[PDB]
């Protein structure tokens, strides 16, 4: 059995509102690490977005999808090969934002205008500031040596689809656009040769 | 019926004293009533009862009206009658003393029957020193039975029926505890006078030291262990511990009484360490089949699960939850909704159903809700005041023409309730009667007075009690009633008692379990330090009850409210501008607020008061909270 | 060969107790053993070493300041003593001797800073494409402070120790607890010889305290219970595997004495079988690791 590590970086190209009180205060917050209060990207949001994009491309219920992202179907119990962890606000982004005293997350002021009364209703949302980087971590479990390449191709497709899509939030209105920078693709467990494997 | 007449005489011994206020005249008054006149009762009133009275001891127009009422009415029914009539009259009130005398008498009679004395009077009063020596013979037993698993049982729920389940589980556990002691009393041929008080999940009693009573206690403990293992397994348990004592111990001689109860609590902790015997532990371990489904609430698979993923116990609980709030009578009967300790079930019924079931089968136990043994419980629910409002439920509260439509959850705990039950009474006045009266008054305020305090407010009480209080209500109503309650609690306790609460504001659609968890945290904030102080809406806002009521809702909110309404030139937007400066907390905003205040043209004294409040850190948090409360109130 | 195994968590862990909404800061030895077995099966190793010579402990809280063992159930402000759950290794002897006071117990409770628990509200959009709806659900996670970590002590022969080192390295990528493979439980683990614990374990006291959640065999149970202060913890769950059955199957319900339970007579444990007619035997660790103390 082999475990292949994909360590990389997510660059925020438009403000990101993963989401997850007082009057005249931001009405929607972002997901933040409780001890560090830094904004984070949950490992479930990336996994779900990648799975949905790969389903739209392939089509979910396809065998490739179930083997990549796990399945609990009756007679089709498959462990998820992709173990995507929570992405943490990077140290480098912290240093750069600390210089110039830039807040990690910026409040965005929006409103909706009713089609009946033309009355605006204000909403305040929190978006991680553009130029923020998250250290993302992915582990691939080689359940079958003969389906690694195709799986990685699927991964690549999903990532490509994600780079022209948004991460969790109101991304159809200009939010959550991201870029992937794959720092490494290394085999952490086993003797498998993963030098030819590529996500981008 | 020597025991029966003894118990009747001990309760009625000081009836004459009330007639005097309007021993001999009491017997003469009793003589008017035939069944009470005959045999032991009048003799006990005229003079075991005397020894029990000794151990216990260690405007006329109003009295006359009480005597007339007493004649108009003239054992469990008698005990319930006595308590209501003698509760607020001096002997410790008269009821408390009469009950304690009755219990002590019954215990002495059982002990003498065990010892088989030829002549009780002669053996006790002949040497005239035997009265003193009988206070040294080990004759009484202090018994404590405690239920383990209360909070976990109430909160081992999924949210799907949470609101219902949480109200039902707390009621079921208290009703089960009542049944327990009743069963125990039925095994001892005793009455409720022998149970000194019941804590939620707890029961303290005084029993005879006879061998028969000890064997009965052992058998009852074994049977309760078996039944709780058979029904809830390790989810709920009951531990019973007893300690032997003499008459002097009941008379607080040498200060041992307050020690002895502690020894009982020392044995109780030993009944929860080695809770299960090896055969029971092996039985829990020896499962045969894992099961194909589990209840969505209990998460148990051994019990048969219905098609709604509900076991029979949880389904019964959820069904009985509406009934406990709707119907006063509680019926421990062979047929009923939820299981009880001895092959019986608890069914909530009306008066007609209670009468039908009690005449149908002789072994039916009836309990009356806020009125057959009477149980006190708070079930105030404004939604039930109307049928359509009953259908709406919590949603009806957020139906407000004005004010933000939000639900306010008050989760509260009386501060140092355990300290009050441990050292709340000075060693000078440590005695059974007072420790029972103090607990009874605390129970009554939570179970009975609470309904009158909250009367007229859109609030539903999920559960009550000094241990934990949970109410869901409209936010403006929940806050106002929470303040009323703190003032009432201090008045009721004449001070020396403080209540800490957490108040949270939530949308009606938001899940109850989340409301309960978050508000629990707020209550915890208030409890850890500044225990009297309340925590409102946010962790940041923790305030003393007087501070919240006056220094915030009276000194600041009312001026701002009257000012805004009077001004045609101001609005929520001005108040929002002020709030933004106050929230930012920059020194410049203090200056910018002053510029806004000069432009605003608000009355000078308010202008200066706002300016002063902003500069003081404590006043500004109150000013922020007062503005936010006003915005929630003004907002449609 | 007792080896300390310190776990540092990079992402929050779930560690569910009864529901997905709730969370614990630690996991039972059985949960770790089940993870070690699953790993060994993936790496195609022999399970005999784990099933016959590996002795483990429940993962215990550790801080840069101290390593915390479970509070022994020994009769001694009762609130302060009941609120306390973990005692540092240096203060364990003081607690056993009764030299601790209620204020000192409050300080000990305040001393631990394992982490900050939280609830993450996730959504499932699987039904949105089929005219259905989004489904909110809650995952309870626990975020360790950076110094804070969970450690466990593993005892056995050299062969099982090396096998444990291999399984542990694979496990860190696999993760531990619930929702692993959905963003949680990634940890990095160090295995080292610990002078503190081995000295602590080399004591012959009058009382025995259960380091791991353990249950005795029937014959062992009859001698062990006499004079025992303990807390039967139900051990229940679903079977996690691709080959046990076509559908998800619950394991047989098991009850184990909790960590910190004190038994006068030491009992060795047993790897019980909580399977019910499956294609493989679902093992539940219940072996016993004992810290002998003087009271």
């Amino acid at each position: 059995y082999s475990k292949i590590r994909i360590v990389g970086k997510i660059d925020v190209l438009t403000g990101l509102h993963i989401g997850g009180s007082m009057i005249g205060a931001i009405a929607s917050p972002v997901v933040r690490d409780p001890y560090s209060r830094l904004p984070i990207i949950p490992g479930s949001s990336i996994k779900g977005k990648m799975r949905s994009l790969l389903a739209k491309h392939i089509g979910q219920d396809a065998p490739e999808i179930l083997r990549l992202f796990g399945s609990s179907q009756k007679g089709a119990i498959q462990s998820s090969r992709l173990q995507i962890s929570d992405a943490f606000f990077s140290k480098a982004s912290q240093e750069e934002f600390d210089k110039k005293d830039l807040a990690y997350t910026e409040t965005k002021f929006e409103n909706t205008i009713s089609r009946l009364t033309a009355v605006a209703n204000p909403r305040q949302i929190e978006r991680v500031t553009r130029g923020a980087s998250f250290d993302f971590h992915i582990i691939y479990n080689v359940e079958n040596i003969n389906e690694v390449m195709a799986d990685f191709e699927n991964i690549k497709t999903a990532i490509h689809l994600l780079e022209n899509d948004y991460l969790g939030g109101g991304g159809t209105r200009g939010n959550g656009r991201i870029r992937f920078v794959i720092d490494s693709i290394d085999t952490v467990v086993g003797d498998f040769d993963s030098s030819n494997l590529s996500i981008k | 019926n020597k025991k029966l007449e003894l118990m009747y005489g001990s309760l009625l011994h000081d009836i004459g004293k009330i007639v005097y206020r309007s021993s001999k005249i009491g017997s003469q008054f009793l003589n008017k009533f035939k069944p009470f006149q005959l045999s032991g009762i009048v003799d006990s009133v005229s003079y075991i009862t005397y020894i029990a009275d000794n151990i216990a001891s260690g405007t006329s127009s109003q009295y006359a009206a009480l005597v007339n009422k007493m004649t108009d009415d003239l054992f469990s029914s008698l005990l319930q009658w006595t308590e209501s009539l003698w509760s607020y009259i001096p002997s410790v009130s008269l009821y408390d003393h009469s009950k304690i005398t009755c219990a002590i008498a019954s215990c002495i009679y059982d002990y003498l029957t065990e010892m088989n004395c030829v002549n009780y009077r002669k053996e006790l009063f002949s040497p005239y020193e035997k009265t003193k020596q009988f206070y040294q013979e080990d004759v009484f037993l202090l018994v404590s039975l405690d239920m383990s698993g209360i909070q976990d049982f109430i909160y081992n729920i999924s949210g799907s029926k949470a609101l219902k389940s949480l109200r039902s589980r707390s009621f079921y556990l208290e009703t089960m505890l009542e049944s327990l002691v009743d069963d125990l009393l039925s095994d001892l041929e005793l009455s409720r006078a022998n149970l000194l008080y019941t804590g939620g999940g707890h029961a303290y009693l005084l029993l005879p030291n006879t061998e028969r009573a000890r064997d009965v206690l052992a058998s009852f403990e074994g049977e309760m262990k078996e039944w709780f293992i058979k029904i809830f397994k390790t989810d709920l348990s009951v531990a019973i511990a007893y300690k032997a004592c003499t008459g002097e111990d009941l008379m607080n001689s040498n200060g041992t009484y307050s020690d002895l109860w502690q020894t009982v609590s020392r044995k109780l902790s030993d009944k929860k360490a080695h809770k299960y015997s090896l055969n029971e532990i092996k039985l829990f371990n020896s499962t045969i089949h894992a099961g194909t489904q589990e209840c969505k609430e209990c998460l148990r698979s051994d019990i048969d699960i219905s098609e709604d993923s509900l076991c029979k116990i949880c389904e019964g609980i959820i069904a009985i939850s509406n009934d406990l709030r709707d119907y006063s009578f509680f019926v421990v009967s062979p047929e009923g909704k939820v299981p009880l300790p001895r092959n019986r079930y608890l069914s909530v019924e009306n008066q007609d159903g209670a009468e039908r079931k009690i005449k149908m089968n002789k072994e039916t136990r009836i309990y009356s809700k806020n009125q057959v043994t009477n149980l006190w419980m708070c079930d105030y629910d404004f939604s039930t005041l109307n049928p359509e409002t009953k259908k709406q439920g919590i949603a009806s509260y957020v139906n407000r023409e004005v004010g933000i439509p939000r639900l306010g959850v008050l989760r509260a705990d009386i501060d140092n309730l355990g300290t009050t039950f441990i050292k709340g009474i000075p060693e000078q006045y440590r005695s059974i009667s007072r420790t029972a009266t103090l607990s009874r008054q605390l129970s009554m305020f939570f179970k009975f007075e609470l309904s009158n305090i909250l009367k007229g407010a859109r609030i539903s009480v999920i559960y009550s009690g000094g241990d934990d209080l949970f109410l869901i209500g409209a936010w403006d109503d929940v806050i106002s009633k929470a303040l009323v309650l703190r003032k009432a609690f201090t008045r009721f306790s004449a001070g020396k008692l403080t209540f800490s609460a957490g108040i949270g504001m939530y949308p009606v659609k938001y899940p109850i379990s989340k409301m309960a968890s978050e508000t629990g945290v707020l209550e915890d904030l208030a409890k850890r330090g500044e225990k009297n102080q309340v925590a409102l809406w946010n962790d940041s806002k923790v305030f003393g009850w007087s501070q919240l009521e006056e220094q915030i809702l009276k000194e600041k909110m009312i001026p701002l409210q009257e000012a805004l309404t009077n001004s045609q030139e101001h609005g929520k937007s001005f108040l929002y501008k002020m709030l933004e400066l106050l929230r930012n907390e920059d020194q410049i905003n203090i200056a910018r607020l002053a510029y806004l205040l000069a432009r605003s043209s608000l009355s000078e004294e308010l202008t200066q008061s706002i300016f002063a409040w902003s500069q003081n850190k404590q006043q500004k948090v109150e000013l922020i909270t007062a503005i936010e409360y006003l915005v929630y109130q003004i907002r449609e | 060969v007792v080896k300390l195994v310190k776990l540092t968590f990079k992402s929050p862990v779930h560690f569910g107790m009864k529901r997905l909404s709730d969370s614990n800061h630690t996991i039972a030895a059985d949960t770790l053993f089940s993870a070690l077995i699953i790993e060994a099966l993936q790496q195609q190793l022999e399970l005999s070493h784990l099933l016959n010579n590996l002795v483990i402990t429940d993962l215990f809280p550790y801080n840069k300041t101290s390593y915390f063992l479970p509070k022994p159930l020994i009769r001694i402000g009762y609130k302060a003593f009941k609120k306390l759950t973990y005692i540092p290794v240096e203060n364990y002897s003081e607690y056993l001797r009764g030299e601790i006071d209620s204020l000192e117990a409050s300080k000990i409770a305040e001393s631990l800073n394992l982490g900050k628990a939280s609830l993450s509200t996730k959504v499932s959009l699987q039904a949105v494409d089929h005219n259905g709806e989004s489904e909110p659900y809650s995952v309870g996670n626990f975020t360790f402070y950076p110094e804070s970590g969970l450690y466990f002590l593993a005892k056995g022969n050299a062969d099982t120790i090396g096998q444990l080192e291999i399984l542990m390295h694979a496990l860190q990528y696999s993760g531990i607890g619930g929702k692993r493979s959905a963003g949680y439980g990634q940890f990095r683990c160090t295995i080292e010889d610990s002078g503190k614990f081995d000295s602590l374990l080399s004591q012959t006291g009058n009382i025995a305290i259960l380091l791991s959640s353990a249950m005795a065999s029937d014959e062992e149970l009859v001698d062990c219970l006499e004079d025992a202060r303990y807390l039967l913890k139900k051990r229940t769950g679903f079977v996690q595997s691709k080959t046990y059955a076509d559908q998800l199957v619950k394991k047989k319900d098991f009850y184990a004495f909790s960590a910190g339970s004190t038994f006068y007579q030491k009992f060795n444990g047993k790897i019980f079988d909580v399977s019910d007619n499956g294609r493989h035997s679902v093992y539940r660790y219940a072996k016993a690791f004992w810290l002998e103390g003087k009271i």
